[PDB]
């Protein structure tokens, strides 16, 4: 089975988490 | 309708049952207006840039999203009605907590501006968060005004998983959508022909989200 990862939207892995 | 009853009395059975929550005239004409020049005033000055993958591989992000984006904090000049529409989506997120599944939502990304250029592009079938990222709850506003889906397509469609019926979402003026950011709900945009865009913020889920970037910093 294919990686989803390959077609899932970017998201900034570090450092860019808004606290809510 | 205040936040707490939107998110109790609809937000929260709606996202615990279906998965997939629409919320239709969220602002108002007036808000929905001025983020759309916002919108436009981004994509005029050039800010956008082509939508990437979580992992590129040997095919162009273009051969899978067909979008261009930019990523808005909400404190930037020019960007104010953003970051108003940011803060009512958190609002609501925020008087959700503890209901939403059992996810403990502490935080999101940055706003995603995307533009669908028109031209047949689109979002081939994906999973937001197909690999445990912590994203748990995908949030877009719609903000196009005159679109009629028959002629211009640009349908998010969404196959909730085990349900009878995919549910196919019109990129209205307005439209607040809510829906599970795994693996429950893969959708597509389908191939657009007039200018589409979109707002989404990602929510996290707290202890998926720490998992994720501890699995990132030492990947
Ligand atoms: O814009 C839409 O309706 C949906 N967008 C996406 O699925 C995405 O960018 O991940
Ligand atoms: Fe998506």
């Amino acid at each position: 089975e294919l990686d989803l990862e390959t077609l899932a939207p970017y998201i900034p892995m570090d450092g860019e988490d808004f606290q809510l | 309708l205040p936040a707490l009853k939107l998110a109790l009395e609809y937000i929260v059975p709606c996202m615990n049952k279906h998965g997939i929550c629409v919320v239709d005239d969220f602002l108002g004409k007036e808000t929905g207006q001025q983020i759309g020049d916002e919108v436009r005033a981004l994509h005029d000055t050039g800010k956008f840039t082509d939508g990437q993958l979580v992992s590129q591989k040997s095919d162009s992000s273009k051969d899978i999203r067909g979008d261009k984006i930019t990523w808005i904090e909400g404190k930037e000049p020019g960007c104010e009605t953003i970051g108003l529409l940011m803060s009512s989506m958190d609002d609501l997120i925020r008087h959700c907590n503890g209901k939403l599944g059992s996810y403990k939502i502490n935080g999101r990304t940055k706003a995603m501006v995307a533009c669908y250029p028109g031209n047949g592009t689109g979002y081939v079938r994906h999973v937001d968060n197909p690999n445990g990222d912590g994203r748990c709850v995908t949030c877009i506003y719609y903000l196009n005004k005159d679109w009629d889906a028959k002629v211009s397509g640009g349908i998010l469609r969404i196959f909730p998983e085990g349900k009878a019926q995919f549910a196919d979402i019109e990129p209205k003026f307005d439209r607040l959508l809510f829906f599970w950011s795994d693996r429950r709900n893969p959708h597509e945009v389908q191939p657009a022909y007039a200018t589409r865009y979109a707002i989404t913020v990602w929510y996290f889920d707290a202890d998926e989200r720490a998992r994720a970037k501890v699995k990132y910093l030492t990947g």
